[PDB]
């Protein structure tokens, strides 16, 4: 089993002067951590967020990203400058970083840059790029940001040693939480018709649920999505679309890691 | 603010080496510079330190950083005359132009200069178109000596000044002394401690 | 801009009398800013908490809206979304069949 | 990389109008401009990342900035006051993070013009016995009688400036300490060996720059207007 640690910041810049950013940290679909614009310091959300670094280490880390959100805050303010009129608020900006790591001692990082929605700027290698499909005009951010080698030099140690460091440290505190089992349960109902089956409370995420008139396993069947709930299990629905009458002797068949065998079986 | 100097201001006799310091809390801090600026003068660039811990080096000037202390020092060795200027320490907070700088307010260092034979006179000079005017040139004394204004506001003093005749390796102090108004050379300078063997020609 | 997709769905099967957790999941929209309201019979739910703000790997954002509740026979449950990309207030209800 | 500023020393009156130019042809797309006060950091007061925009600095307050193109950036000093005397400093820089200084540019800012007068200007001849005790010939420059205190003086021989052998006051002297309108002097030496001094193919000149009124500014008095100016005295060496 393969982990993405996803580094998610969302900012909004309203005009000159208004502005707020917004991160959330991912093990997975599982969070570690959140920091508000709101909080001068990011918030643990589990008890092993910190991994296997010392309260030095991680002391020195945040302040690190303490500065670089007010530096970060400025250098968009300045570089809507550059561009000005051709570049406009309100803005949005949003960073996905992390890595995600493999078998053995192997990962891979990245840190992927979307401007209004789109994803245009990557760091790779040892410079910031523009990917396929960006407009021409973020040649001179990019140019302007890859002059700053300091910079360069501090995000490629954040890539290629801090993260995956950082991450396995997560892997081994965490283990408890991210091996977790929790059981599915499940229930019945109709509209006009069409039964569904609904199935709640359940990690990890891998579920299978079909339909089934006694042993035979209905083609129609119709899995909607992944909806989260608050307590971090899943929930899922299964629908099927019937001619009124003969909703005898379907059953719903859920299986899950958690039930270890012992399959949910429902007739209506 | 953000950039601290010290000391504000030295007196330093030619030869002897100073050390000038910058304290600061600029955040981040990618670059320290440290500037030299002749009175009336602009902005010459001395060195610029960029790492962690760093040290540069320009001629008879050095340089130390320390950004965990946000510290650094500029050493002068040997000064000479012309080291007489405001020193800046700027720090830029970012490695692009992106950055702002942020100044200091300097610090402002005098080389009092070294006369080798001193040779105490008072001259007087004529007007090259109306030879009826004239002025009184006290030269040659060393930098111990100090020149006092005058009695009358009817008579000018200028302060000492000193020269450098380059390329002939020699400095001379000077003041001029002047009026509009029975005035003469002898009596323009009653009123400094000037040395006991001044050469008072006529 | 895109428009925000509403679902509300129970944490636990529902049952009348028995106090359960509602859901309110909305997805899909842009750009991130969105008010959300959940409503008992037409009328703002005081205990209403709300996950922090994330987004896909598509860059669309979505939020988890969630309160304790219970069903009863007679009560009507919704959840209410403003957002720029839309003249009207989108209302979800709670259909516990649906 | 060179950058140049236009004046380079301006006096100016309350309500007038005063602009600062900057070029510079390093083909550089930010140009900065900042004001130096004793006591003070460089301050920066406008700035541009290129031709056809303008952005407030930390003091923009008096002054307004345009960017007509990319070798010049300008600062505009609508209705100049007392407290805008000071150095001016314009800089450049492409994307990285050195910024390249012009000069400087005093600017003096006046309640009133009523009393500005340009130098006289004399120069003083060598002591015969000075030659003979000492083999150096020292000439002595002498203006008097200006106001305000904006003057460059400079020595010239045979055309060309010297430097070596030459010290001006560090700042003028005032011919009457118990007024404020008071008139200024200034005093410099240029000391030769005796034998340059002696050859009579030698032109000294002193020099004075003065700054005063422009072309443009009115006139009211009876006396010449006092106008930015060249006055000198000159003499030729004698065996
Ligand atoms: C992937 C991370 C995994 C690590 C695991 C830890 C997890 C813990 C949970 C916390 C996570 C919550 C935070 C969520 C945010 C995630 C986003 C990832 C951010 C990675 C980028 C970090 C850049 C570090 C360098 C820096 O701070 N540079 C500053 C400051 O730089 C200056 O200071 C500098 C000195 O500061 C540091 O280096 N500090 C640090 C030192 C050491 C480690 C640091 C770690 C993190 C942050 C800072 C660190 C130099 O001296 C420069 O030379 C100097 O210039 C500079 O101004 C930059 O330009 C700031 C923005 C860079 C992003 C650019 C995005 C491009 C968008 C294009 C826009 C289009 C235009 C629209 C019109
Ligand atoms: C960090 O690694 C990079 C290359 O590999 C990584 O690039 C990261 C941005 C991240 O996406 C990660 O997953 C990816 O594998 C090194 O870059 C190489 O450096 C040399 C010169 O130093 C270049 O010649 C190569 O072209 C360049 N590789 C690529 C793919 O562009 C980088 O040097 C290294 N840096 C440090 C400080 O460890
Ligand atoms: C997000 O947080 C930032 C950082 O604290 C806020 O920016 C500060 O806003 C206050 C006004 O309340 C100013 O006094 C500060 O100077 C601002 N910046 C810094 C770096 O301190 C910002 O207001 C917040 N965003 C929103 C929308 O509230
Ligand atoms: C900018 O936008 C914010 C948020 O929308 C608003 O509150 C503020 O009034 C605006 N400020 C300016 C200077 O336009």
């Amino acid at each position: 089993k393969n982990y993405t640690f996803r580094c998610l910041q969302m900012s909004s810049f309203a005009n000159r002067s208004w502005s707020r950013t917004d991160s959330v940290v991912w093990l997975g679909d599982l969070q570690t951590h959140r920091w508000s614009n709101d909080s001068a310091t990011i918030s643990f959300t589990k008890p092993w967020s910190q991994g296997k670094l010392s309260n030095q280490q991680w002391e020195k880390l945040q302040h690190m990203f303490q500065v670089y959100r007010v530096s970060f805050t400025r250098d968009i303010q300045e570089l809507v400058k550059m561009m000005s009129p051709k570049e406009d608020y309100p803005i949005e900006i949003q960073l996905s970083a992390g890595c995600e790591m493999y078998p053995g001692n192997a990962s891979e990082s990245f840190l992927h840059v979307a401007f209004q929605g789109k994803y245009v700027v990557r760091f790779w290698g040892t410079s910031w790029q523009t990917v396929p499909g960006a407009p021409s005009w973020l040649d001179l951010p990019i140019k302007v940001l890859n002059a700053d080698q300091g910079t360069s030099a501090t995000v490629q140690m954040l890539l290629n040693d801090t993260c995956p460091l950082f991450v396995r440290g997560l892997l081994e505190a965490g283990k408890s939480d991210l091996e977790k089992q929790e059981k599915p349960v499940a229930w019945l109902s109709s509209v006009p018709r069409q039964l569904v089956c609904h199935v709640s409370g359940f990690y990890p995420k891998p579920v299978w649920v079909m339909w089934m008139r006694g042993d035979q396993e209905q083609q129609g069947t119709h899995r909607g999505d992944f909806l989260p709930n608050a307590d971090e299990t899943w929930y899922l629905q299964a629908t099927l679309d019937v001619e009124a009458g003969e909703e005898a002797g379907l059953a719903c068949r859920v299986k899950h890691s958690s039930l270890g065998g012992q399959d949910i079986i429902l007739y209506w | 603010t953000q950039v601290e100097q010290s000391p504000q201001s030295l007196v330093v006799r030619q030869g002897e080496n100073c050390v000038l310091q910058c304290n600061y809390s600029v955040t981040p801090d990618n670059h320290l510079r440290w500037f030299k600026q002749d009175t009336g003068k602009g902005l010459v660039s001395l060195t610029v330190l960029v790492d962690q811990k760093d040290k540069t080096s320009n001629g008879r000037y050095s340089a130390t950083l320390d950004k965990d202390a946000k510290h650094s020092t500029l050493h002068i060795t040997a000064t000479l005359l012309d080291d007489t200027a405001t020193y800046i320490c700027v720090v830029g907070d970012r490695g692009s132009a992106l950055g702002r700088l942020h100044f200091g307010a300097g610090t402002q260092l005098i080389v009092i200069p070294d006369i080798q034979n001193p040779d105490p006179a008072v001259y007087q000079l004529r007007d090259s178109k109306s030879s009826d005017k004239s002025v009184c040139l006290f030269t040659d004394f060393d930098s111990q000596t100090n020149v006092s204004q005058s009695k009358d506001s009817d008579v000018y003093i200028t302060d000492k000044c000193v020269l450098d005749m380059r390329s002939m390796d020699f400095k001379s102090n000077s003041a001029v002394a002047w009026s509009n108004k029975d005035f003469a050379c002898a009596n323009a300078f009653n009123n400094s401690i000037i040395p006991e063997d001044t050469f008072f020609p006529s | 801009q895109k428009t925000p997709q509403i679902q509300v769905y129970s944490r636990h099967p529902p049952e009348n009398g028995k106090p359960n957790i509602l859901n309110c999941y909305v997805t899909q929209f842009h750009p991130p800013h969105i008010e959300i309201q959940m409503l008992k019979n037409g009328k703002k739910i005081p205990k209403v908490e709300m996950s922090d703000m994330s987004f896909s790997k598509d860059w669309s954002f979505y939020i988890l809206a969630h309160t304790e509740f219970t069903p009863t026979e007679t009560d009507t449950y919704a959840c209410r979304v403003k957002h720029a990309s839309m003249a009207e207030p989108k209302t979800v209800y709670w259909d516990r069949d649906m | 990389a060179a950058v140049t500023q236009s004046p380079r020393n301006k006096v100016a009156v309350t309500g007038g109008k005063v602009t600062l130019s900057c070029n510079q042809t390093n083909n550089h797309n930010n140009m900065y401009w900042y004001r130096q006060d004793t006591g003070h950091g460089l301050r920066l007061i406008h700035y541009s990342y290129g031709a056809g925009s303008t952005e407030k600095g930390d003091i923009p307050d008096g002054y307004k900035a345009s960017r007509p193109s990319q070798e010049n950036f300008s600062l505009i000093l609508e209705l100049a006051t007392p407290s805008q005397t000071s150095v001016y400093f314009c800089a450049s820089g492409d994307e990285g993070y050195t910024q390249y200084f012009g000069p400087g540019t005093r600017l003096l800012v006046l309640e009133d013009l009523r009393n500005v007068t340009p130098p006289k200007v004399s120069l003083f001849e060598p002591s015969k016995a000075e030659i003979s005790h000492t083999q150096k010939a020292t000439l002595v420059c002498l203006a008097t009688g200006f106001y305000p205190d904006h003057v460059e003086l400079s020595w010239w021989v045979n055309g060309k400036e010297v430097h070596s052998g030459v010290c001006t006051d560090p700042q003028p002297l005032k011919e009457q300490p118990a007024l404020n309108d008071s008139r200024y002097s200034l005093s410099s030496r240029l000391r030769v060996s005796a034998t340059f001094w002696q050859n009579p193919r030698n032109h000294f000149r002193c020099q004075v720059q003065f700054y005063g009124l422009s072309e443009n500014d009115e006139w009211t008095q009876d006396r010449a207007k006092p106008v930015t100016q060249i006055v000198s005295a000159e003499a030729w060496g004698r065996a």
